[PDB]
C-alpha cells in the first residue's frame, strides 16, 4: 500500500 | 475500482528514477524513460518528458501528469489496432480494463501478438482464454501481476483488486 481508499 | 486505481495498484508510485522489472529506467506510476543502459540517457528523457530540469526526481503531480498520458497512450493504441481494436468492443468494462492493463504493461504491438488469447477473449471462452494468458512469458516473469489480471479476465470482476481493509 502507501495509497488510501476507500474501495 | 476502474484502470487508473487498477494500474496504480500493479505499478507503484515511486517520485525518483528507479528500475522495473526488466532492469529498465522507470519513474512515477510506471512510466519507461528508456532501455538504454545510461542513467544520464534516462534522466535526458526524463526532463523532455517533464519539461524542466528535474534532475531525477519528480512531484507526485508529475508523475500523475505521465501516468494520465501514459492510459491514454494504452488506450489509443488499442482503439487504432486491427487486432485489439474488435476485442477491446466486444469486451465488457471491467474486462476493458483488463485489455488496457496488459497494453500499458507490453505495449499496442506486444499484446496484438496474443492471437489465440485474443480469439478466446472475443469468444468469451473465460476459462479457456485464461489458461492461454498464462502460457507466457509475461506470466511467468511478472505472475502475481499477471494472475490478477487473468483473475479480471476470467470473472469480470475486480475481486482480485479488492482487500480487507477497503485500502490501505
Ligand atoms: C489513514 O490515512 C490517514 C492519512 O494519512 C492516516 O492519518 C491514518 O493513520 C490512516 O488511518
Ligand atoms: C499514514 C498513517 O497511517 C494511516 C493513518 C494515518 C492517520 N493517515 C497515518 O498518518
Ligand atoms: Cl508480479
Amino acid at each position: 500500500x502507501x495509497n488510501x481508499x476507500y474501495x | 475500482m476502474n484502470i487508473f486505481e487498477m494500474l496504480r495498484i500493479d505499478e507503484g508510485l515511486r517520485l525518483k528514477i528507479y528500475k522495473d522489472t526488466e532492469g529498465y529506467y522507470t519513474i512515477g506510476i510506471g512510466h519507461l524513460l528508456t532501455k538504454s543502459p545510461s542513467l544520464n540517457a534516462a534522466k535526458s528523457e526524463l526532463d523532455k518528458a517533464i519539461g524542466r530540469n528535474t534532475n531525477g526526481v519528480i512531484t507526485k503531480d508529475e508523475a500523475e501528469k505521465l501516468f494520465n498520458q501514459d492510459v491514454d497512450a494504452a488506450v489509443r493504441g488499442i482503439l487504432r489496432n486491427a487486432k485489439l481494436k474488435p476485442v477491446y468492443d466486444s469486451l465488457d468494462a471491467v474486462r476493458r480494463a483488463a485489455l488496457i492493463n496488459m497494453v500499458f504493461q507490453m505495449g499496442e504491438t506486444g499484446v496484438a501478438g496474443f492471437t489465440n488469447s485474443l480469439r478466446m477473449l472475443q469468444q468469451k471462452r473465460w476459462d479457456e482464454a485464461a489458461v492461454n494468458l498464462a502460457k507466457s512469458r509475461w506470466y511467468n516473469q511478472t505472475p502475481n501481476r499477471a494472475k490478477r489480471v487473468i483473475t479480471t479476465f476470467r470473472t469480470g470482476t475486480w475481486d482480485a483488486y479488492k482487500n480487507a481493509c477497503k485500502x490501505x
